[PDB]
RNA sequence: UCGCGGCUUAAUGACCGCGACCUCGCCCGGUAGCCCUGCCGGGGGCUCACCGGAAGCGGGGACACA
RNA sequence: CAGGCCUUGACAUGCUAGGGAACCCGGGUGAAAGCCUGGGGUGCCCCGCGAGGGGAGCCCUAGCACAGGUGCUGCAUGGCCGUCGUCAGCUCGUGCCGUGAGGUGUUGGGUUAAGUCCCGCAACGAGCGCAACCCCCGCCGUUAGUUGCCAGCGGUUCGGCCGGGCACUCUAACGGGACUGCCCGCGAAAGCGGGAGGAAGGAGGGGACGACGUCUGGUCAGCAUGGCCCUUACGGCCUGGGCGACACACGUGCUACAAUGCCCACUACAAAGCGAUGCCACCCGGCAACGGGGAGCUAAUCGCAAAAAGGUGGGCCCAGUUCGGAUUGGGGUCUGCAACCCGACCCCAUGAAGCCGGAAUCGCUAGUAAUCGCGGAUCAGCCAUGCCGCGGUGAAUACG
């Protein structure tokens, strides 16, 4: 039904604020599906290292957004309870919604 | 190119439209070269603005569907 | 490679003849990369030897190799002075890679047209004996063992 | 001429062609990224130092 | 039912089902040779069946997908193995002489910056 | 050949869509 | 041209991001403006203090800007005003919750972002720059560490050929990944030249 | 967190013995926000986040939900 | 660079101070900047129905310290980097020897990718290096399924589109797996030659990783910075030009010089990506670039998107040609205030040099070379054939 959806950075805080939010709408209700690992989305970027005059052997970096869904199937007032006041990322952005 | 603006100058307009009037006097020195050779206004010398100063291309009407920065020639050794 | 023996990259059996010398000649053929269009110019070059000689789509091909196939080659080496151009006989696993070479090299600068239809010329002739690729055999044939003099450096 | 130019960044009551976005640590005009607003040199000591969320040494 | 097997290669990957039946295989609804549609390598896909030697005896539905045609064609030549291997003890110490039992990850390998192609350095002025 | 501007590989080089590359 | 930044190193292991967050192409430079300012801000003005690092977080409009000091004597206040005054402070570049949690460090010699200051201060405070470097390695190993080096750069002693000193005592593993050596630059802004000090402090590996 | 002796030291340490203490309440007093029938003003709840007066302080060094 | 101009100034404040204090609207001169110029005129500190006055932000004037410098110096420097070179090394503690510099350790034979390890040894150890710890790509498993597939009666807009549903491919976490692990031959041991099983072999393949230091390497023009120099100019603003010029030379690439090739049609087959002032499906118009509607997308959900090479069957017929696409003229579309210097494309003419290249030289040891397209970055457009990535087809050879 509904969906929530967490991006972010960081995948082994992620997974201990979703796994978390399985168990609590577990905890508060009916059944949830689990994590749904949908795929990260990688922003690369390459830099000339030196400041001036090294354009061949530069570095590279990655940007790795971890986007992971649950699909809340029963939004019962009770989930809603223990889901929407009850958020706690630490630097993820959850955003709930059809 | 550019099919939709005559693409002329709210001064080099209002100059060569006022300096029009009845005829008048030669000397328009313009800066902005990008303006085209005012169509059906040709005749008065423009002193073009290639930098390092005014060249005066007396405009005529086989130059007319032209820029005026044709004729302010930006360097030497033709 | 200097340190170790360097050990050749093992080809495919082909398809249709189940052969390992025609995979080779796929592959000296094949030009940047292409081979799909490559072995179909070796089966329509098989193609045109069924049409004009009654033979195997295969016997002809490789009798042409054995019969390109060079034994003595030249090879160059500095030994003071002048740089000798020294003889010495070639292994089979580098008679092959030279036969087949010479055969893509004569076929291709063969002064036939089309594609198959030059390496079908080609290897009638040179399974003949009067080819392009038989007589650059029979030039580095008599580059050696015409240059047998210089023969007592083995390396 | 780039305490001039890093403020000539910011003011713009000209034409909108002119908002070539210059570097936010530095006043690097050139490499300056779409992403971030860091050129590639503050990019490269951001992104070393940890100020930057996310980055990471790649290789893929 | 299924004799079912997977298969990847080179970033083409393969589903392969090994029916019980006649003397065909299919290919992602579309027939075999009109997906590899002349190819003069498209029945080395094959050639698992025609050296376990039980080709009359297996169709093949396939849903091979990604990648070109002569990287899904050794997919499927993977596939086939794979697939008949599952179902048995003794079709499967056929493959060891020919390696029809290994995913080959020679894999187009990651391009290096300076270079162009991964190997290919640039030219060299050296003066 | 890619440099040409009038055919199809010359215009799928360039990348851009003409009479002679046209949109499907 | 060689021996990369061992935080940006390790930066994707044994070693958080220093700032903490999250939003798309929208808000990522939006953020990063102030996220620069605020550190301009105090890495300028709390040095007295000898901040170390600045952790900034923002889960949604409560920005934490835990930072971690050894002396939080000069940066709360007697009975806390400073940290008053310092969050309407941040308050003025941002308009958020700036919750600021200053946070004190363990042993303040196993922090190389304070080691390295102090023997910038030392430099700056113009003392003798190989006994400045060969007593901070000791002070390190006294407090206790695995292993140390400070490397200080050039314009070294006043002079003008410009050497780089340095000294170590233990082991400094930098190219283990695991090692978790901890890494601290700042510079020296006196009469010869910048003075750039660096240290390397290997804490426990794994 | 600071004086005085020393541990510890090279300036200086981190650490001890008292002292200038602190804040938090066990010691006291006031301010102020809601939870609401949608709009404020009159009874409970007690919360000191805020602040003045504090007998020893139980403590640690300079901080904060109901 | 040329010209118009501004001066404690685009700015960072901080002071003396009549003034206006937050600020909006224009007119004229002008290439613009600038300069000259007229109409509305401030909650609050306040004592206020009072005249008002001290006086708090901000802003303009006259000044002040000063700002500013892409001015010089990378042999004054930090930072960062290229480099020798991912090369196998550089050292130290202690002991010994040597008057000492300095050995020794680190030599020797063996061995590997390696100063890797073992056996002897005045050495015994240890540090940075190597290796490994990290990540991708390999196989397998657990969890999880708005991607994924017909196995299922069966609807059927007759379509992954759903109705049933996740089997798989996948996705991205967490795990396992490969270690000489086994066995044989050689070997003092390390290890080597081979075999088996395994998906994989003896660093499984690639990344990131680059020691003590050298080149007084590069960068004061990314920043920071000592010093000296400019301070109505070397600073600042704008308009226009230049950075694109061209007698030639060089470096790196791109297309070519063709029939394995080229042109038209048609049908396939990717990963990586990237997008709310953007991607633009699908129509209409225009041959076309594009234009006018407008669907979807806050994106494994919609879009860029076509994939190309391939394949299909039609043309060309060894021709400077239906090779080549440089050039020049014309018709135009978009971006942008602005395409003349100098943008990109579209179309129609033009059709040159060039028929595999001197002496020399470079790249490559496996998905590599070669060939083919795609994406991204910066970005209004774009110089892109470059760079950074992604995959498609995919070799020859390494005797030594
Ligand atoms: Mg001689
Ligand atoms: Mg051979
Ligand atoms: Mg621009
Ligand atoms: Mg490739
Ligand atoms: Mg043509
Ligand atoms: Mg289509
Ligand atoms: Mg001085
Ligand atoms: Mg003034
Ligand atoms: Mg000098
Ligand atoms: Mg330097
Ligand atoms: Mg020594
Ligand atoms: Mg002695
Ligand atoms: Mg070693
Ligand atoms: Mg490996
Ligand atoms: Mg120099
Ligand atoms: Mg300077
Ligand atoms: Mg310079
Ligand atoms: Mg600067
Ligand atoms: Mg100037
Ligand atoms: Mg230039
Ligand atoms: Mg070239
Ligand atoms: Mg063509
Ligand atoms: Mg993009
Ligand atoms: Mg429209
Ligand atoms: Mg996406
Ligand atoms: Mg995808
Ligand atoms: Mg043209
Ligand atoms: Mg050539
Ligand atoms: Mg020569
Ligand atoms: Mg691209
Ligand atoms: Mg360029
Ligand atoms: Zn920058």
């Amino acid at each position: 039904k509904i969906r929530i959806k967490l991006r972010g950075f960081d995948h082994k805080t992620l997974d201990a604020s979703a796994q978390k939010i399985v168990e609590a709408a577990r905890r508060s209700g009916a059944q949830v599906s689990g994590p749904i690992p949908l795929p990260t989305r990688v922003r690369r970027f390459t830099v000339i290292r030196g400041p001036f005059k090294h354009k061949d052997s530069r570095e590279h970096f990655e940007l790795r957004t971890h986007n992971r869904l649950v699909d809340i199937i029963n939004p019962n007032r009770k989930t809603i309870e223990q889901l929407m006041t009850l958020d706690l990322p630490t630097g993820v952005e959850i955003e709930i919604k059809t | 190119s550019l099919k939709k603006g005559v693409f002329v100058d709210d001064h080099l307009l209002e100059k060569v439209l006022e300096l029009n009037a009845k005829g008048e006097k030669r000397l328009i020195k313009t800066w902005s070269r990008r303006s085209t050779i005012v169509p059906e206004m040709v005749g008065h010398t423009i002193a073009v603005y290639n930098g390092k100063q005014h060249v005066p291309v007396y405009i005529t009407e086989n130059m007319v569907g032209h820029k005026l920065g044709e004729f302010a020639p930006t360097r030497t050794y033709r | 490679a200097r340190r170790r023996r360097a050990e050749v990259r093992q080809l495919q059996p082909d398809l249709v003849y189940g052969d390992v010398l025609v995979t080779a000649f796929i592959n000296k053929i094949m030009r940047d990369g292409k081979k799909n269009l490559a072995a179909r110019i070796f089966y329509d070059a098989c193609k045109i030897i069924q049409e004009k000689t009654g033979q195997e789509p295969l016997k002809v091909f490789k009798q042409a190799v054995e019969n390109v196939k060079p034994r003595m080659e030249v090879r160059s080496r500095r030994v003071g002075g002048a740089n000798y151009q020294v003889p010495m006989e070639v292994s089979p696993r580098r008679q092959q890679s030279l036969a087949l070479r010479w055969l893509v090299q004569a076929a291709n600068q063969r002064p036939e047209r089309r594609a198959a239809v030059r390496i079908a010329h080609e290897l009638m002739d040179a399974a003949e004996g009067k080819g392009g690729a038989v007589k650059k055999k029979e030039d580095v044939e008599r580059m050696a063992e015409a240059n047998r003099a210089y023969a007592h450096y083995r390396w | 001429a780039r305490k001039a130019l890093i403020e000539k960044a910011k003011r713009t009551p000209k034409f909108k062609v002119r908002a070539y976005t210059r570097c936010v640590r530095c006043g690097r005009a050139r490499s300056v990224y779409r992403f971030f607003g860091l050129c590639r040199i503050c990019l490269r000591e951001l992104a070393h130092k940890g100020q930057l969320p996310g980055v990471r040494k790649a290789s893929w | 039912e299924q004799y079912y097997g997977t298969g990847r290669r080179k970033e083409a990957v393969a589903r392969v089902f090994l029916r019980p039946g006649n003397g065909k295989v299919t290919v992602n609804g579309q027939d075999f040779n009109e997906y590899f549609q002349g190819l003069v390598r498209a029945v080395a896909a094959l050639e698992p069946l025609r050296a376990v030697d039980a080709l009359g005896r297996f169709d093949a539905y396939i849903t091979v997908r990604g990648g070109g045609k002569s990287g899904q064609i050794d997919a499927i030549k993977l596939g086939i193995a794979r697939a008949l291997v599952q179902y048995n003890p003794d079709y499967r110490a056929k493959l060891k002489p020919l390696g029809f039992l290994t995913r080959d990850a020679r894999v187009v390998e990651r391009k290096k910056y300076g270079k162009h192609k991964a190997r290919r350095a640039p030219q060299y002025s050296k003066r | 050949g890619k440099g040409d501007r009038r055919t199809r590989r010359g215009k799928i080089w360039r990348g851009t869509y003409g009479k002679y590359r046209p949109r499907k | 041209g060689n021996k990369i930044h061992p935080i940006g190193f390790r930066l994707g292991i044994t070693r958080d991001w220093e700032s903490r967050w999250y939003a798309g192409k929208k808000q990522y430079r939006h953020l990063l403006l102030e996220d620069q300012r605020i550190r301009g801000l105090l890495e300028k003005e709390l040095y007295s203090a000898g901040l170390a690092r600045v952790d900034i977080e923002r889960a949604a409009d409560n920005v934490a800007v835990t930072v971690h000091v050894a002396k939080p004597g000069v940066v709360i206040g007697r009975g806390g005003e400073r940290i008053r005054v310092l969050r309407e402070e941040l308050a003025k570049l941002t308009g958020k919750n700036v919750a600021l949690n200053v946070q004190e460090v363990q042993n303040p010699n196993l922090s190389a972002p304070l080691v390295a200051q102090r023997v910038a201060e030392q430099i700056e405070r113009r003392f003798a720059v190989r006994r400045a470097i060969k007593q901070a390695v000791q002070r390190v190993m006294e407090s206790g560490a695995k292993g140390a080096k400070v490397i200080v750069s050039g314009r070294i002693g006043g002079a003008e050929q410009a050497r780089t000193e340095w000294a170590a005592q233990g082991r400094v593993p930098l190219h283990t990944l695991r090692a978790n050596i901890d890494y601290g630059f700042a510079l020296a802004r006196t009469t010869y030249g910048v003075l750039g000090v660096k240290a390397y402090i290997f804490l426990g590996e794994v």
